[PDB]
């Protein structure tokens, strides 16, 4: 089936907007390409997940990006928008 | 790279309420204390309830280069998870036979940086991560990942068998399977559907023509004995019939919160008080050594009991450890202790955490001391680094 996911790149640097609510199937294969193109075409120096805070799946997400590599980022950071409202992870390449 | 000795008038309570003192003048900054004589003591453990399983150590526990060294000491074997903890085990001077990638989501620099090091052994969970593994390092060696019965990783019986028909088809070498079974989890027969699944691949990938010698069980250890003892309570009848010593078995395991996660303390301070019930707000948070509270009780130094609630340094809504504590009356500049502070506690210092990150103590006995001369493993050439006093 056919996923439509909002994502957003900047400055040289990817970030992932991932909308409330559970995942569809196949979603692993989903974001493994989209760091696939995010290396290859676009070449991103870095990968970045934000989310809304008010979730009861925070944590879910939270470790899910936390086993696929991802680190958590303070807000508040020159790359990152100000915005208090959402949690914020981060994945850095070499 | 320090580690003081201790006798038994002495205690871990000297050493805290010592480094406190100390603290109190200076940097006060919070403190990390590290018991090494732990994780020798849960090696063996690990020897004494299953010796034929080599543990590979998940670097994203703990990647401080002492723990690593006195582990690469211990002959244990490596867990990877990034590039730069594979630069880090290279450098250090680890045999490529006993090093292992985990992560779930592979990229074509990592696996090209893979291929540069001579590491031919990791796992897979899904078609593209074998198209690119058959892309760019044709003498790799796959190991499956498969899911289990406990949001989601691991692959389908009926995908697995896809998968090794395209890794027969890409001519890439497949030698075992992988899996993961959380601590936290106490249902015994999951245990056995996953092991089912394996002898699903021993089956199949054996009517294929490949060589099958490597068995990973996963890391899901909390550190206990009981739990360990259970765990091969569950799987030492079942795993001896199947694959018995000679068979050409070599199991492998990669425990990660097991060595670590109890054997770490952490001495925080306190730089605010808020009467509302009281709030408090640390020089310290989730934002630094507690992401581990996504997924372990204080106590207090100093010699009536409120309900609280613990805030670090960062001030904003999402830097709550603990939701409501119970302790007595406190100010500015008292010490707090924290057991149980391992897992996933240890990060590297950067612009995230405003450059600071907490110091590097170490603890040893004298028991485990003699534990580990009489093992011969103080005299090989490995350890040049180690300075203990």
């Amino acid at each position: 089936k056919r996923i439509n996911w909002r994502t957003v790149l900047s400055g040289g640097s990817l970030y992932i907007e991932i909308p409330g609510g559970a995942l569809p199937e196949g979603s692993k294969d989903s974001f493994a390409v989209l760091l696939e193109f995010a290396e290859e075409q676009l070449r991103a120096d870095h990968v970045f997940i934000c989310f809304h805070k008010n979730r009861e799946d925070r944590a879910a997400l939270l470790r899910t990006f936390s086993f696929l590599g991802f680190e958590i980022v303070r807000p508040g950071h020159p790359l990152v928008p100000k915005r208090p409202d959402a949690c914020f992870m981060a994945y850095t390449f070499e | 790279y320090s580690v003081g000795l201790l006798d038994e008038g002495t205690d871990l309570g000297n050493v805290i309420d010592n480094y406190v003192y100390e603290h109190t003048l200076t940097g006060k900054n919070a403190f990390f204390v590290g018991d090494l004589g732990k994780i020798v003591k849960k090696h063996s453990q690990w020897q004494n309830v299953v010796a034929q399983i080599k543990p590979f150590y998940t670097v994203k526990c703990n990647s401080a280069p002492a723990v690593l060294e006195i582990l690469a000491a211990l002959g244990t074997g490596f867990a990877c998870s990034s590039k730069n903890e594979m630069a880090l085990v290279q450098e250090l001077g680890v045999p490529p036979e006993n090093i292992i990638y985990i992560s779930p989501c592979k990229q074509v620099s990592q696996i090209k940086y893979a291929a540069k090091v001579g590491v031919n052994i990791l796992t897979c969970d899904n078609e593209i991560e074998l198209k690119k593994i058959a892309r760019n390092h044709p003498n790799a060696k796959v190991l499956l990942h498969i899911a289990t019965e406990d949001m989601k990783f691991g692959t389908t019986l009926k995908n697995c068998r896809h998968l090794l028909e395209c890794a027969k088809e890409l001519d890439v070498q497949i030698i075992g399977v992988k899996f993961h079974v959380s601590s936290a989890c106490k249902e015994s027969q999951v245990y056995v559907h996953a092991l089912s699944d394996a002898r699903c691949v021993f089956d199949m990938a054996g009517e294929i023509g490949f060589t099958m010698n490597m068995l990973d069980i996963g890391g899901g250890f909390t550190g206990t004995e009981f739990q360990l003892e259970e765990v091969n309570h569950v799987i030492s009848p079942l795993l001896d019939i199947y694959f018995p010593e000679g068979s050409g078995v070599k199991i492998i395991s990669e425990p990660g919160s097991y060595y670590v996660s109890s054997a770490f303390t952490l001495a925080v301070n306190i730089i605010a008080k808020k009467v509302v019930a009281f709030m408090y707000y640390m020089n310290d948070g989730v934002y630094g050594s507690f992401a581990s509270k996504l997924s372990t009780i204080p106590e207090v130094h100093k010699k009536p009991l409120f309900t609280s609630s613990l805030w670090g340094p960062s001030c904003d809504e999402l830097d709550q450890i603990v939701e409501s504590c119970l302790l007595p009356e406190l100010n500015v500049g008292d010490w707090l202790i924290f057991d149980n502070m391992g897992a996933d506690s240890f990060h590297e210092p950067s612009a995230f955490n405003d450059f600071q990150r907490p110091a590097i103590y170490y603890m040893m006995s004298f028991s485990d001391w003699y534990e580990m001369q009489d093992a011969g493993i103080t005299s090989d050439s490995m350890m040049k680094n180690f300075f203990f006093v």
